[PDB]
């Protein structure tokens, strides 16, 4: 037939891609960093317990003031917390019980959430009548909402189980750009500091780099052996990290267009649910289904420390913009702040 | 206390779903129940302007149907036409068909005014009420109130403490009839008790069984001339039938005191028994035991046909067995292996009427146990009539007492309608006989073995007859209890405003169902069932504890000491018990919890973020 | 699937046509960034307790 006179073309083009990258692979990061001082024993402790959700917590997200955060739970509520005190700024009963993700807008004026409703719902946190209310219901996706992030108060990028991501215009209420390419449910996404690019992670075991204005996949990173659950940009915006059901995190570089590092250990068998970097990028924190968060030396690949204070899966985590603190959310129903 | 107390309005969430599951939330089904009607009209008459003049018009027609004479009907037909037809029409407010208007007017102009003159308007009124009007009704308190009442109905478990016995008024061979008053309402009833020890001894289970099954077929339709049942129930020792009360004794007893009756007095009882028979034959039941002892009198002297032990359902298969008292059986009945139907009673009647007039059966000539002589006189002697009889009466008896079924009255033609059209009854107006308005001739004066393989023969014996219970309630406690529980709720509404009312926690989400149940750790809490969890709370707090659908492994019904409860098995090898306040509540939580969790686990399994892994 | 293989090709056409850099440069630059910003990272370089919200800070705005 015709089809196999271009399925060979595809698999021939995949080699040229390997070749180009293999020719860039002159040294390893591990080799380059072998000289610098180890980070030492990072021994953080739990400084707050946030107690309000009645069931598993599926997603957390710090606000840009390194103080407030949002969390989405199996109990069908979002809770916005003031981490400095433990107080609750808002309890938001959702219309659908099945929420999976949540996001805090940079300005502090909105939060977003979604799940098996297949809808990204936006909540106005300062109504011109002094209440908290749904201000938009972004419908379009044909699968569940897995992750989402505001660019500003009028734009948001969502990832879905239908295999697509999309940039939205909040007032128009429609997909201003669609990002097709993945062959499996998209599980997570992270926006580059400039918000010009963004990366996604999916059950096809690949991460892809996207251009916001153009709506196109620039680069595609393979290497994981199983679903990618979490993904995260390195602070300079030139590399990123992923966490997978294969029990590993990996660090990818955009300009080298390939994988720099793998963080794993024979004793760590369960899968990664979440990832982020300390402010400088030296540390890569990672949550696991074994109820721990591990702290890796991003540059040397050694396990620097463990956060052990949850009685069920660590479902989500986040490092504050000011670098002061790490928040961990868990299926045990608590968030803890460590430092 | 021993008084009726309605459940709180939140029972709606559960009952509404219970009734929808059974297709009982429809205009037809609600409108044709007494308490549903009464609640439906109140909504229409007071709380919706468009529906007022439909209900008003409807009830004006229903009054029109019952009017007795034609001079009355001529007059009221005009009032209805001027008011509900010409007025609405002149006010451009008459939503009825062109044909509807011309049916009534075509008749009214010719001064022809039968009871059913307005039937076309009945249909179209129902059409106008059945849509939008009916849905707005479902939205309102009045439907909530239907639910509260319906809840009580579907929760009835009758005992002895639910009645107050006054006096004995009979001994049967298996048990004894009592007089009582149902504490609930104050309604006066008779209570026929039977003993399972005696029944077992005298071998009459099939006789006991038949009477319950035959009474359910008879006791719908509020017939004046049958002793009917409202309830039946079991205890470890005895069966109960709660039947219509009749203080007056039986015609066999009164035939004894008074002596043989006038032709004009027998006619009164005749008229009444005939309408009692029309009832059972319309419902494919032949009595087979018509006689004076089986006809009871009330305190005014009106009559009702009584014990149904030997009656038969001929809808499907026609009986051939010889059954009944020997002096009042038909030739069909006596004949070995020959099928028959409503014909058998018409002969029996013929015999019972002759009995009353002359003191004995036409076929009995003082022979006591020699039944055979009564049977051969029934089959050969076409019975002989005294000169004293009237010729009007002569032909009625001759008609009823023809030996061949192809000849007799109420048989080859049109059932009871043929008997009513005899010249003997030509004076009578059967609408008056029915409304019990003819004056009665006689007013009564001043008054060790039990197995478990026998108990199962009497399951399914308990029964409540909706039409019956609703009538009792409507004619007694209904209005005062409605106003009473209105009064409570308005103050409960007024209570919560000051104590910071819950701007209800069920609203604006995806709550499936909610309501009170009790749990253990009893503990009475309010539950909210959501697609992925079951929350609950005490009063004055939000729910601060829950159970997820994921962790539920099974939902069993289980007995917790003479009491049926739900047993949720949980993943941890953990058990969770729930008790409801009523069978409907139970049944609907079992169903909705099972469907919720089976469906939830089906979902979570598809979602890689949510399901559990190795 | 006919048109699906064509979209796959011209996607790879793009992917393969960016100009890349050696990993040595890639790792050097990451390594440089970390070192430059290490003093500003409070999970590596502790601040005074009186400045940490989660240790001993008392005034808040």
């Amino acid at each position: 037939s015709e089809l196999d006179q271009l399925r060979q073309e595809a698999e021939q083009l995949k080699n040229q891609i390997r070749d180009a990258r293999k020719a860039c692979a002159d040294a390893t990061l591990s080799q380059i960093t072998n000289n610098i001082d180890p980070v030492g024993r990072i021994q953080m402790r739990t400084r707050r317990t946030l107690r309000g959700h009645l069931a598993k917590i599926y997603a957390m997200h710090w606000g840009t003031d390194s103080r407030l955060l949002v969390s989405a739970s199996q109990d069908g509520k979002l809770i916005i917390w003031d981490s400095y005190t433990t107080n609750k700024v808002h309890a938001i009963p959702l219309r659908s019980s099945w929420v999976m993700t949540c996001a805090y807008a940079p300005s502090g004026n909105y939060v977003a959430c979604g799940g098996l409703d297949n809808i990204c719902s936006i909540y106005n946190l300062k109504t011109r009548e002094g209440n908290v209310r749904v201000s938009r219901e972004l419908a379009g996706h044909t699968g569940y909402l897995s992750c989402c992030r505001f660019l500003d108060d009028n734009q948001i990028v969502t990832s879905s189980g239908d295999t697509t991501c999309a940039l939205w215009d909040i007032e128009t209420g429609q997909q201003t750009t669609t990002f097709t390419g993945h062959t499996g449910d998209v599980m997570s996404l992270s926006l580059a500091p400039d918000t010009r690019l963004f990366v996604s992670g999916a059950c096809d075991a690949s991460a892809k780099l996207w251009d916001v204005r153009e709506g196109m996949c620039r680069q595609t990173f393979t290497g994981h052996e199983s679903d990618i659950n979490a993904i995260c940009f390195f602070p300079n915006g030139n590399a990123f990290a992923t966490g997978s059901d294969d029990a590993t995190c990996r660090l990818f570089d955009l300009r080298a267009d390939q994988e720099l590092m793998t963080y794993s250990h024979d004793n760590i068998i369960c899968g990664i649910t979440s990832v982020s970097f300390s402010k400088s990028g030296r540390l890569l924190l990672a949550g696991y289904d074994d109820f721990n968060c591990n702290v890796w030396d991003a540059l040397k690949a050694d396990r620097a420390g463990v956060l052990a204070g949850h009685d069920n899966r660590v479902s989500c985590l986040g490092v504050t913009d000011d670098g002061m603190a790490v928040a961990t959310g868990s299926w045990d129903s608590f968030l803890k702040i460590w430092n | 206390s021993k008084k009726i107390l309605l459940p709180e309005p939140s029972i709606r969430s559960v009952m509404q779903k219970y009734l929808e599951d059974r297709g009982e939330v429809t205009f037809e089904k609600i409108f044709s129940q007494k308490l549903g009607y009464l609640l439906f009209r109140d909504f229409c008459l007071k709380h919706l302007e468009e529906a007022k003049p439909l209900v008003e018009f409807y009830e004006e027609i229903k009054k029109y149907e019952k009017l007795e004479t034609e001079e009355e009907r001529l007059v009221c037909s005009r009032e209805i036409f001027d008011t509900y037809i010409m007025k609405e029409l002149l006010a451009c407010s008459h939503p009825f068909s062109k044909s509807a208007i011309e049916h009534v007017q075509g008749h009214l102009v010719k001064k022809q005014v039968p009871p059913d003159l307005f039937q076309p308007y009945i249909e179209e009124i129902c059409q106008n009420l059945r849509g939008d009007v009916f849905q707005k009704f479902i939205e309102s308190d009045k439907f909530t109130r239907f639910c509260q009442w319906k809840n009580v109905e579907l929760n009835i478990h009758l005992t002895m403490n639910d009645f107050s016995v006054h006096r004995i008024i009979g001994r049967g061979g298996f048990g004894e009839v009592y007089g009582c008053r149902k504490a609930d309402t104050g309604k006066m009833y008779a209570m026929k008790c039977l003993d399972k020890k005696r029944i077992k001894m005298k071998q009459g289970e099939t006789l006991a069984l038949n009477e319950r099954i035959m009474l359910s077929l008879v006791s719908t339709g509020d017939c004046p001339f049958i002793v009917c049942m409202s309830y039946a129930f079991h205890t470890p020792d005895k069966l109960s039938f709660i039947l219509d009360l009749m203080n007056g004794g039986d015609l066999h007893y009164h035939l004894s005191q008074h002596g043989v009756f006038s032709e004009a007095d027998m006619r009164f009882y005749a008229a009444e028994i005939i309408l009692g028979l029309e009832h059972m034959h319309n419902r494919f039941v032949v009595y087979r035991d018509l006689k004076p002892a089986n006809i009871l009198l009330d305190e005014h002297g009106h009559v009702r046909i009584s014990d149904l032990g030997l009656a038969c359902d001929f809808s499907k298969k026609k009986p051939h067995a010889s059954v009944g008292t020997h002096g009042y059986m038909a030739p069909e009945v006596l004949q070995k292996g020959v099928a028959y139907d409503s014909s058998a009673d018409w002969f029996s009647l013929g015999c019972m009427l002759f009995k009353l007039l002359r003191g004995h059966s036409p076929f009995r000539q003082h022979k006591t146990k020699d039944k055979h002589e009564i049977d051969r006189m029934t089959l050969t002697m076409a019975v002989e009539l005294p000169d004293s009889f009237s010729p009007e009466l002569r032909s009625l008896l001759e008609g009823l007492l023809q030996r061949d079924v192809n000849r007799r009255l109420g048989c080859l033609g049109r059932g009871a309608q043929e008997v009513k059209e005899s010249p003997f009854f030509r004076s009578l107006d059967w609408q008056m006989v029915f409304l019990q308005k003819y004056p009665p001739p006689l007013i009564p004066p001043r008054g060790i073995k039990l197995l478990d393989s026998d108990q199962e023969l009497y399951r399914n014996f308990p029964l409540t007859i909706s039409e019956r219970w609703q009538q009792e309630v409507a004619e007694t406690v209904f209005d005062t209890i409605n106003a009473e529980t209105d009064r409570l709720e308005a103050r409960k509404k007024t209570k919560n405003k000051q104590l910071g009312h819950e701007e209800d926690y069920a609203l604006g989400k995806d709550c499936i169902m909610h309501g009170y149940m009790s749990k253990m750790g009893w503990q009475r809490r309010y539950f909210y069932l959501f697609p992925n969890r079951l929350e609950w709370r005490g009063e004055g707090e939000a729910p601060q504890s829950l159970l997820t659908m994921e962790e539920i492994q099974s939902v069993e019904e289980t007995q917790i000491k003479e009491r049926k409860c739900l047993l949720l098995k949980i993943r941890g090898g953990k058990q969770f018990v729930l008790q409801c306040d009523s069978d409907p509540e139970l049944v609907q939580w079992k169903k909705e919890l099972r469907d919720a969790y089976r469906e939830a686990q089906q979902l979570v399994q598809r979602v890689p973020k949510m399901k559990n892994k190795p | 699937s006919i048109a699906q293989a064509r979209k796959l090709v011209e996607q790879l056409k793009m992917e393969a046509n960016i100009d890349r850099i050696k990993v040595s440069k890639a790792a050097a630059d990451l390594m440089a960034y970390c070192e430059a910003h290490a003093k500003e990272d409070p999970l590596l370089t502790p601040v005074p307790a009186s400045e940490n919200p989660f240790r001993e800070k008392k005034f808040f705005c």
